[PDB]
C-alpha cells in the first residue's frame, strides 16, 4: 500500500481529472467503494443496475460494479495514453462516458440503469 | 572485487524493501568481515544499473561498494551495524537530541548534493534509506530508482511502469513522472519530517496525507495526493521543531520546482543553526 505508479504524462493526468470531474458531476459515482461495499448496495437492485468507484487495485484507477444473474460483480475499467477499455473488451475510448454511452447500446445489455447517491 | 559464493556466510537478515532483500553475511575461520548483501527477490537488469550506479559514487555520506556475487548477481556492501533511520530513530529517542539531527540532516544535505552534481537523481530518499553508521554519522543508500540527468537537460522523464513512493515524491513527479534535481529536495523534507518526528508510524507521512485525502484506494490516491498538494496543504510542523528548522523544511515544499531551496542553501541554513 506504499508504493503506487505515478502518472506518465500531463495528458495522462489531464485524461484522469477529466474523467474524475464528469464522475463528480454524474449521480452514479461513489468514489472510494470497496468491492464488499458496492456489492452489498446493489444486490437489492434490478438486474443491469450499475455503479462507477474507484478500483481497489494499486495499477487501476475506476471500476465498474453492476447486477447480473449471478449477483453483483465488477468489472476493470483499463487505462493506457489516455484510452479506456473494459477488462474483457477491446474497444478503446479517448472519454469515459463515451465508453459508458457505447455499453448502454450494446446488444449484450449489460448495463442499463445507474445507482444514484 | 568478485567474491565466491562458497565462502559467504548467510548469518541472518538485515531488512526488506519493496524491491529486494538485504541479508548479513561473513566472508571455517571466520575471518570474513560483515557485509550486507542484497538479492533480488523477485528486475534482474535494474539491480545490474544500481552496481553500476554505486561503483561511480565515492563520499563520506554515502554507502560504500565492495564486490559482486555472480552465479543471478548479489550486490555486497559495508555493514552498517545501526541499520536505517527507520530502525535507529524509535530505539534511541532519549538519546538522539535536536543537534544531532540537525547534525544529521547537514550529512544528507551533503551527499545528496554531491549526489546531483553526478547528474544523479535518488528518486527515495526516506529515512528507510538513510544508512546509520555511528551517533555521528549516516550515509545514504538505495540506488534501485536513481536515475541519471542528461547533462544538457534540467530533468528525466521516467518510463518505467514501476512502483514509487509517491508520499515522498514532489507533484512534477506525481503528474508527468519528471525528475528534477528539486524533486530529491522535495523528498529531503519529507525524510527532514521523519527525523525530527523519530520515525513515528503515527505520523509518518502516508499516514499523516491520507489524514487530508479521507477516504480512498487504489490509483486514485495519486490523484487526490495531487490535488491535495494543490491545495496547498503540507505535512504539518512536528512537535518540538523549532520554527527556523520548520522553514527550512517548508522551502522544500514548494510546488514550482524552481521556487525550493538548493542542497547548498539547506547546507548553509542548518549550520547557521550550529
Ligand atoms: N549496508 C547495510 N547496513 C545495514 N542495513 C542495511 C544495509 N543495506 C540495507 N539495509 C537495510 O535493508 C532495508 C532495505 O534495504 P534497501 O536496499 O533500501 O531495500 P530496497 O532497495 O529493496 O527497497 C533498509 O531498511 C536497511 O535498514
Ligand atoms: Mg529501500
Ligand atoms: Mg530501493
Amino acid at each position: 500500500s506504499t508504493h503506487f505508479r505515478t502518472f506518465r504524462s500531463q495528458a495522462d493526468f489531464s485524461s484522469i481529472t477529466r474523467a474524475s470531474s464528469l464522475l463528480d458531476a454524474c449521480g452514479f459515482y461513489w468514489g472510494p467503494l470497496t468491492v464488499s461495499a458496492a456489492h452489498e448496495k446493489l444486490k437489492s437492485e434490478p438486474e443491469g443496475t450499475f455503479l462507477i468507484r474507484d478500483s481497489t487495485q494499486k495499477n487501476c484507477f475506476f471500476a465498474i460494479s453492476v447486477k447480473t444473474a449471478t449477483g453483483p460483480t465488477s468489472i476493470r475499467i483499463n487505462f493506457q495514453t489516455g484510452r479506456f477499455s473494459l477488462d474483457g473488451s477491446k474497444e478503446t475510448f479517448d472519454c469515459l462516458f463515451k465508453l459508458l454511452e457505447h455499453y448502454l447500446s450494446s446488444p449484450r445489455k449489460v448495463l442499463v440503469t445507474p445507482l444514484r447517491k | 572485487a568478485h567474491f565466491e559464493k562458497r565462502f559467504l556466510k548467510r548469518i541472518r537478515d538485515l531488512g526488506e524493501g519493496h524491491f529486494g532483500k538485504v541479508e548479513l553475511c561473513r566472508y571455517g575461520d571466520n575471518t570474513g568481515e560483515q557485509v550486507a548483501v542484497k538479492s533480488l527477490k523477485p528486475h534482474i537488469a535494474d539491480l545490474k544499473k544500481e552496481i553500476e550506479i554505486l561503483r561511480n559514487l565515492y563520499h563520506e555520506n554515502i554507502v560504500k561498494y565492495k564486490g559482486i556475487c555472480t552465479e543471478g548477481i548479489k550486490l555486497i556492501m559495508e555493514f552498517l551495524p545501526s541499520g536505517s533511520l527507520k530502525e535507529y530513530l524509535p530505539k534511541n529517542k532519549n538519546k538522539i537530541n535536536l543537534k544531532q539531527q540537525l547534525k544529521y540532516a547537514v550529512q544528507i544535505c551533503k551527499g545528496m548534493d554531491y549526489l546531483g552534481s553526478r547528474q544523479y537523481v535518488h528518486r527515495d530518499l526516506a529515512a528507510r534509506n538513510v544508512l546509520v553508521e555511528s551517533e555521528h554519522q549516516v550515509k545514504i543508500g538505495d540506488f534501485g530508482l536513481t536515475k541519471a540527468i542528461e547533462t544538457d537537460k534540467e530533468y528525466y522523464t521516467v518510463k518505467d511502469d514501476r512502483d514509487s513512493p509517491v508520499f515522498w515524491y514532489a507533484p512534477e513527479c506525481l503528474m508527468q513522472s519528471k525528475f528534477y534535481i528539486a524533486s530529491d529536495v522535495w523528498s529531503f523534507g519529507v525524510t527532514l519530517h521523519e527525523l525530527l518526528t523519530y520515525c513515528d508510524s503515527d505520523s509518518s507521512p502516508m499516514a499523516l496525507f491520507l489524514k487530508m485525502i479521507g477516504p480512498t484506494h487504489g490509483q486514485m490516491t495519486v490523484t487526490r495526493l495531487v490535488n491535495t498538494l494543490k491545495e496547498g496543504k503540507r505535512l504539518p510542523c512536528p512537535p518540538n521543531c523549532p520554527d527556523e528548522v520548520y522553514q527550512l523544511m517548508r522551502k522544500c515544499w514548494e510546488f514550482q520546482p524552481s521556487n525550493r531551496t538548493s542542497f547548498q542553501n539547506l547546507i548553509e541554513g542548518f549550520e547557521a543553526l550550529l
